[PDB]
């Protein structure tokens, strides 16, 4: 009952985050051509799958 | 359902670390990147002129298309089938923002060339979009030809030559026309995306559509809806129709294909050319060059 | 120089 | 457990939305390109020495419009503490830039400028020309040669003057005006034979390249000594020619046995190569 809905926010969560994350990752890199030196980084975007995947194996 | 606790906990972790990324960046970018372009003594009109003047190599160079305009910079591509390319727009590394309002598009934006090695010339393109007046300007002095060039990350490459291309002014929102199709990548400016079909696939036709940023909606896409416009938040100004069957301009997402769920708007706003790698691929290389048509 |  | 993963969400929800305007803060930072160290100064005129009188105290690069061009174009300017605007139209100093260009390349010019006037470069025989006719204003050239150990010296000529492409870029002058690198467009009395000297001046002769050959002997000069410059038969002075790191060199550095290095048979011998050399010009009344 409580996490009927909490669990569809964490849901939703995950997606912000991975579109955050790889916003964050387009904008960094775009400051390659603009500062000093970048920040040499990696999105481990394949840690976010397995988290929303891993999520279902408790939605159903 | 209790191991639902480690979901936000790694979630909460994973803002720290963004938030120190974009700080670091931060303060990286409290002083500028520089570059020392001696400029090349040879002059002319255009890099056409140029290499007719025995400007023979690939690099950065002043160029004066009209005694009323002011002098400016410019990368010449001297190599590519015959030389004499004017790169109008360069993607390579994502180093460069695109996601730009109307005005930069109008100004240009973005680095013409950078530092080879240890020389003393900027010999290398960098990434740009060299000016909706100057690219008008210059495909309006005689009849003018454009070269695309791109590359996905795999290392194939295509290419989407058109032997007549012309931008028209500001007061014309730089109308875009292009004709005399050949290549490799598919002609996706003049027949639209080559996976749809009727209609779907004719409104993503870019040939004779007005220049469109996120700040200046002048799309094929007529309505009153202010969050759907072909052009949104990051991302880059381009010829949109309903809305697009190719976009150079795009967010440069790293590694090539990418989601729906990864996009800003939910959108595939990427470096596409959906005639060759569909619509959910971004180019790791996408390049424009212009040069006088014979 | 000079060529004889 | 029952009211903990209310607040680990709504408290890392709430930093997203803080992030986020981090994110924004450094998207305004990065819109801005790489900054360029050089620049093209705002003054103009008819050549350095115009600009000089219109205030400008600053060696480095500037855009002249000589009046008979019918297009301006950028040059290197050397003005110093006196007003003095010398208009540099060659130099060489490292090697950098290879000199064997054909006759359109020497007729454009090529090689870089910089504000710094620390690049090699050949400015267009058509703008040398322009700007060395432009009026009745007589000119001068000075030329300027340093050798491997730190020494310089100069050679000065009144009346300077290259003509049109008709003309084949003809160089000429008056009269050397001094100079302690000694007059090397006069010729050399290299050795025995006695039209030595005479074959080996300048002033008259059209400039050649290996593809444009106007020179007085029966072979290519230019060709030969991997060059463009106003050969005789062959030369005596050789600024455009091939550069030697160290400055000695010998007939058995050349392909074609030929002391083809950047000479200057009055100063040094031709079997050495200069390592700093400055063409430049500027209204001879400025030198009086
Ligand atoms: C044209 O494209 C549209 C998509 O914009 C297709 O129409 C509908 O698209 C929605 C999704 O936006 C689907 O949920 C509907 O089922 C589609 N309608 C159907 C059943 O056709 C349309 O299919 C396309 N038409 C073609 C083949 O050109
Ligand atoms: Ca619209
Ligand atoms: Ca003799
Ligand atoms: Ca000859």
């Amino acid at each position: 009952q409580h996490i009927q809905l909490l669990q569809k926010n964490v849901r939703a969560q995950l997606v912000d985050m991975k579109r955050l994350e790889v916003d964050i990752d387009i904008k960094i890199r775009s400051c390659r051509g603009s500062c000093s030196r970048a920040l040499a980084r990696e999105v481990d975007l394949k840690d976010y799958e397995d988290q929303q995947k891993q999520l279902e194996q408790v939605i159903a | 359902l209790r191991v639902l606790r480690s979901i936000l906990e790694n979630l909460r972790s994973k803002i720290q670390k963004l938030e120190s990324d974009v700080s670091a960046q931060m303060e990286y970018c409290r002083t500028p990147c520089t570059v020392s372009c001696n400029i090349p003594v040879v002059s002319g009109k255009e890099c056409e002129e140029i290499i007719r003047k025995g400007g023979e190599t690939s690099e950065m160079y002043l160029i004066q298309p009209d005694s009323s305009v002011k002098p400016y910079r410019v990368y010449c591509d001297m190599n590519t089938e015959n030389g004499g390319w004017t790169v109008i727009q360069n993607r390579q590394d994502g180093s460069v923002d695109f996601g730009r309002k109307w005005d930069p598009y109008k100004q240009g934006f973005g680095n013409v060339a950078t530092n080879t090695d240890g020389k003393n010339y900027c010999g290398l393109p960098g990434e740009y979009w060299l000016g909706n007046d100057k690219i008008s300007q210059l495909t309006r002095m005689g009849p003018t030809e454009l070269l695309i060039e791109m590359e996905d990350w795999k290392g194939d490459k295509v290419k989407a030559h058109y032997g007549g291309f012309t931008v028209q002014n500001e007061a014309n929102k730089y109308q875009i026309s292009v004709n005399k199709y050949r290549g490799t990548a598919g002609n996706a400016l003049m027949d639209g995306a080559s996976q749809l079909m009727g209609e779907n696939r004719t409104m993503t036709i870019h040939n004779g559509m007005f220049f469109s940023t996120y700040d200046r909606d002048n799309d094929g896409w007529l309505t009153s809806d202010p969050r759907k416009q072909c052009s949104k938040e990051a991302g880059g100004g381009w010829w949109y129709n309903r809305c697009h069957a190719a976009n150079p301009n795009g967010r440069y997402y790293w590694g090539g294909q990418y989601t729906w769920d990864m996009a800003k708007h939910g959108t595939d706003d990427g470096v596409v050319w959906m005639n060759w790698k569909g619509s959910w691929y971004s180019m790791r290389k996408m390049s424009m060059k212009i040069r006088p048509f014979f | 120089g000079h060529r004889p | 457990s029952i009211r903990y993963l209310q607040e680990i969400y709504n408290s890392n929800n709430q930093k997203i939305v803080n992030l986020k305007e981090k994110v924004a803060q450094l998207e305004a930072q990065c819109q801005e390109p790489c900054k360029d160290t050089v620049q093209i100064h705002d003054i103009t005129g008819k050549d350095c020495q115009d600009i000089a009188n219109k205030g400008a105290k600053q060696s480095g690069l500037y855009f002249i419009k000589p009046l008979k061009a019918n297009q301006q174009f950028l040059v290197y300017c050397e003005i110093d503490g006196s007003g003095n605007g010398w208009t540099v139209f060659q130099k060489r100093l490292d090697g950098s830039v290879d000199f064997k260009k054909n006759w359109i390349q020497y007729k454009e010019g090529f090689g870089h400028l910089s504000p710094t006037g620390t690049t090699e470069f050949w400015l267009g025989n058509e703008k040398i020309h322009l700007i060395s006719t432009q009026s009745a204003i007589p000119y001068a050239l000075r030329v300027e040669l340093e050798d491997w150990n730190g020494r310089t010296s100069t050679a000065d000529y009144a009346m300077f003057k290259v003509g049109p492409e008709a003309d084949k870029y003809r160089l000429t002058y008056a009269y050397f005006a001094g100079g302690d690198a000694g007059d090397a467009f006069d010729g050399f009395d290299f050795g025995d034979d006695p039209s030595d000297k005479f074959f080996t001046s300048h002033n008259g002769m059209q400039f050649s390249t290996w593809d444009n050959d106007n020179d007085k002997f029966e072979g290519n000069c230019a060709e030969q000594d991997g060059s463009g410059w106003w050969m005789n038969k062959c030369h005596a002075g050789h600024l455009n020619g091939v550069y030697y790191q160290g400055g000695t060199y010998s007939k058995a550095s050349t392909p074609n046995g030929y002391d083809n290095g950047i000479i200057w048979a009055t100063w040094k011998t031709r079997w050495y190569s200069m390592k700093k050399t400055t063409m430049k010009i500027i209204p001879f009344n400025r030198l009086t």
